[PDB]
């Protein structure tokens, strides 16, 4: 289903990031989001986000242009930020030096993530 | 006949390498595979050899690591000195019943070693009990 | 026969990857790890990084001429701790040879013996038939 | 190279061929692989 | 329990483990079973140990393919003072040797060779120098030893 | 002609790999080996 | 005599890093029999399967999935037989070779044709995991095709 | 046979001289392969033997600090008397069964020397102490 | 990464020399320096400093001539310097005479710069 995966010579072979790519918006589906557990209980996820390590990629934020000159992001926005860290290890999942690559890119989308939606946080509240 | 065994023995020395490397390479396969949703692996491992995968480094081979497919008179030789030990431990009351079956179903001299260490260090802490068991009846009737 | 062609090709690429010294954040400890090209090496904790070019077992199968399946970095790589490059295929195997030669096989040097038999017993099946 | 079955015919004679047939080239019997290969089966036994 | 010890027996135990692992690992008698093959051919049993990924390894040598110079009248081949080793190498082997040392030009060298067997060909020479020291006398504080 | 190996992952592209199974139809010569017709009439 | 298994070269060489190793395993078997385990019934049934597991190390954690990954697939295959055939073809061309390849998600080893094999830019080195280019050239059947890359 | 095994015999002597010199020249690459941030030996090391590194002088040859590689009829007799000595400890109740197993899993005569020196001197403070205290109950009844 | 290391053969070997050489000075980071271990805990260390057994020479001083031609230095600063007496056992980190002749080179060098440093100390204060 090819997302994240890669299936070949009879196998389930990943990388580890879960492309949650089918169902629709949260306002789209009846259940109000793809369930991937019971944790808070509803963890809803909709068609675009991107999950690894139990770490949300959010597809409906975007990337602010300080925030991709540096941590040297290059999707518009954050899923797509991480579907092109881990378009490397996507298709060899079992090199050790492709885990280490992907834990370290996708330790800097999410503190690029944080770091933007701090900001936002005090946009607003401001 | 066995000087003329020693004419040809040199290619079964040859065919003895390539079997032992060969087998070092079906385990990398395996330990490959084992990461790829197969739930086979679930009915021919332990729950112990199902979380190895869980710890990171199980992408290097497992010479790296200490382990080495053996077929050399050293292991054959140790194999024996376990088996004739489990024995001697048998009787003497040393060894169980229950646990020298799984010696004899075993496959590996660190599980065989485990068990055979594991049944003594049981019954000589039941020793232990039972001999202070037995001094402190003995006292708390001249009390 | 009713039987397809399967052609696979095994071979080992060039991958560029970096070498990242970084220094332990308990101890002044310098570590060293390997990180592939897209690693974004961390400065302002001193991290200094060299690249290099590393072998990479690769695989690919076309089956008939027209079928092109599996053409991806070969997934069992038989991975070393310390070395990066050092991998292979699935293709293990010997030559019984002597001294990096051609292998002088035990059919090769009885194979005179037996042309010689043939040469023979062919002079012998001519007489006994005359 | 003797041990790998090939003859020079330089090596026991002066030469007065390069063509590999009997008329003019010479057969070689490995008779001296058998004896080294004792010795070295006996030392993968030792 | 390591009180029980000795400094001889502790590195008696290391040296140990270093060779029993490497013996089972790299199948070391048959490498010894191929050299005595050379010994019973021409005389010569050579085996060169070098580092290679951070592993120590062992290798036999080709005696067609190894070079002794200066080494006397001596039996051995330690004793010799320069010994130059011409093999050709696959190009996996030299990435595999050398990937830390390689310049981008020393391995755009190697993909954009003709390869017309296409192996590389590898010249290693081994030599002895000549190095100034200094052999210093100085008095014990302690001791006037 | 094998086409060039020192390149990105971005460079490998689904005709960069394709190329090098072509070339493995165009293809043998070793240094160690016998020849395949060798192998066959001792077998 | 075929008796290959595998083991650990010096059994009596434990370090600290085998020491985490060991106890993030045994910490991991601990949530998942807290998990699995339904209030305190089958938790001590859990709890007397794993203290055995203290008088383990890592080294023999590993040797134990080593061989029992080997033990099965060497009945199920009947891999002394493999290697019975290339021993054959070892005495006629001098070549030993099999193959170790994932089909089905099952590890499999196979026995190589030695007519069938192009070994390239390998030295002139003896084995044939030092080569840089392998061409494998088989004739396969429509259903082994399907078999193999169905997905 | 016999006879003729030693016509041949001293094309084996110079073959154990180089075995034993190239073993000695592997150990000493191993020992600077140490020093150089390989994680390998962090499995098929000890940690005692990991630390003789730390300590200044591992530049040297173990020859100059009293270690050989010997492969000569001295050492097999030793490995042996070694190995019936622990048998004879087995019985009679002076060396443990848990013990006896890591003889056989050894490889150094140093080592397995000290595990028999070692089981021997628990087992005889256990039977000092065990006397006295015996002793000492039959005296504290009769004060 | 070339700083005080022979990389060669596989391996990684040092003679024990510590080049502090990215980031920058404590000015230019905003970590205020390298840091190189909790002990003080923030043991920050810039660009130019050099490190050897826990003794960092510093590049922001530089040599007196009167300790220039005594103790025998040769760079401009003590960094510099430490930099030049390394410069054998950089490239043979395992010979016994060249881990003597650091030894004794960075002890030479230490007690250089500790006697510069209290002739400072004093220069000032008086």
């Amino acid at each position: 289903a090819f997302g994240g995966w890669l299936n070949t010579q009879g196998g389930d072979f990943t990388n580890g990031v879960t492309f949650i790519n089918e169902g629709g918006s949260h306002e789209e589906n009846p259940y109000q989001g793809i369930q991937i557990g019971v944790d808070g209980a509803p963890n809803l996820v909709e068609q675009g986000e991107v999950v690894y390590d139990d770490y949300v990629f959010s597809d409906r934020m975007e990337i602010p242009d300080d925030i991709r000159k540096e941590y040297k992001l290059r999707g518009k926005t954050f899923a797509k930020a991480a579907k092109s860290a881990q378009r490397e290890s996507e298709e060899r999942p079992n090199d050790p030096l492709s885990t280490k690559g992907l834990q370290a890119a996708m330790e800097r989308i999410a503190t690029a993530q944080e770091e933007a939606r701090q900001r936002k946080e005090a946009h607003r509240e401001g | 006949t066995l000087q003329s065994s020693h004419i040809t023995e040199w290619l079964f020395t040859i065919h003895d390498d390539v079997k032992k490397r060969a087998l070092e390479c079906f385990l990398e396969t395996a330990k490959v595979a084992l990461k790829g949703r197969n739930k086979k692996f679930q009915y021919i491992l332990s729950d112990t050899s199902t979380r190895v995968m869980e710890i990171d480094g199980d992408e290097f081979a497992e010479a790296d690591y200490g382990l080495v497919v053996d077929n050399s008179n050293g292991t054959q030789e140790l194999q024996q000195k376990l088996d004739t030990l489990a024995q001697a431990a048998l009787q003497t009351q040393t060894l169980s019943f229950s646990t020298i079956t799984k010696l004899y179903t075993s496959s590996s001299l660190a599980e065989k070693q485990r068990l055979i260490e594991k049944d003594e260090k049981q019954i000589r802490e039941r020793q232990a009990q039972a001999q202070k068991e037995q001094l402190e009846a003995q006292q708390q009737i001249a009390a | 026969a009713g039987n397809l062609r399967v052609l696979r090709l095994y071979w080992k690429s060039k991958r560029k990857i970096l070498k990242v010294k970084s220094y332990d954040p308990e101890t002044g400890e310098e570590e060293w790890n390997f990180y592939p090209e897209n690693y974004v090496v961390n400065k302002e904790a001193g991290e200094e990084v060299q690249s290099f070019w590393v072998n990479e077992a690769w695989e690919g199968t076309m089956i008939g001429n027209e079928i092109f399946v599996n053409m991806r970095p070969r997934l069992i790589q038989y991975n070393r701790l310390n070395n990066p490059s050092r991998c292979h295929f699935g293709i293990v195997g010997s030559i019984y040879n002597l001294n990096d030669s051609r292998p002088f096989s035990l059919v090769d040097m009885m194979k005179p013996y037996n042309y010689l038999y043939d040469a023979i017993h062919d002079r012998l099946n001519k007489a006994i038939a005359s | 190279d003797l041990l790998n079955g090939r003859l020079h015919m330089s090596d026991l004679e002066l030469v007065l061929i390069k063509a590999a047939y009997i008329p003019d080239r010479l057969q070689h019997y490995p008779i001296m692989n058998s004896k080294l290969n004792v010795l070295r089966g006996e030392e993968s036994k030792r | 329990d390591y009180y029980t010890y000795e400094w001889q027996d502790i590195r008696e135990v290391r040296a140990n483990e270093l060779l029993n692992h490497y013996i089972k690992e790299y199948d070391i008698p048959l490498i010894f079973n191929n050299g005595f093959m050379d010994a019973m051919t021409c005389g010569e049993e050579i085996y060169q140990c070098d580092i290679v990924g951070g592993e120590p390894v062992i290798e036999r040598v080709n005696p067609l393919k190894i070079r002794i110079f200066k080494s006397g009248y001596s039996n051995k081949v330690e004793d010799a003072d320069m010994i130059i080793l011409e093999d050709y190498w696959s190009p996996g082997r030299v990435i595999d040797t050398y990937y830390d040392v390689l310049s981008p030009k020393d391995i755009k060298y190697i993909e954009t060779m003709p390869d017309y067997a296409g192996n590389l060909r590898v010249l290693r020479l081994y030599w002895k120098s000549k190095r100034k020291i200094l052999k210093v006398k100085s008095y014990d504080p302690e001791t006037g030893e | 002609n094998f086409p060039r190996q020192m390149l990105p992952f971005s460079k490998k592209t689904k005709q960069w790999r394709k190329d090098c199974l072509l070339w493995a139809n165009q293809k043998n010569y070793s240094l160690v080996r016998k020849s395949v017709i060798h192998k066959k009439i001792n077998y | 005599v075929f008796d290959f298994k595998v083991v650990v070269t010096n059994p009596n060489a434990i370090s600290e890093i085998e020491d985490n190793k060991k106890n993030e395993l045994l910490q991991r078997l601990q949530e998942m029999i807290t998990d699995t385990s339904i209030s305190e019934d089958e938790y001590n049934i859990k709890l007397e399967k794993l203290n055995d597991y203290y008088t383990y190390e890592w080294q023999d954690i590993r040797e134990v999935r080593a061989n029992e990954l080997l033990n099965h697939y060497i009945k199920e295959y009947d891999i002394p037989l493999i290697f019975n055939n290339g021993f054959m073809d070892a005495m006629t061309c001098g070549e030993e070779i099999y193959q170790c390849d994932i089909v089905g998600g099952e590890p499999v080893i196979e026995r190589v044709n030695p007519l069938k094999i192009r070994i390239f830019k390998s030295g002139y080195s003896n084995k044939v995991e030092d080569a840089d280019m392998i061409i494998l050239e088989d004739y396969w059947s429509p259903g082994r095709v399907i078999d193999t890359y169905y997905d």
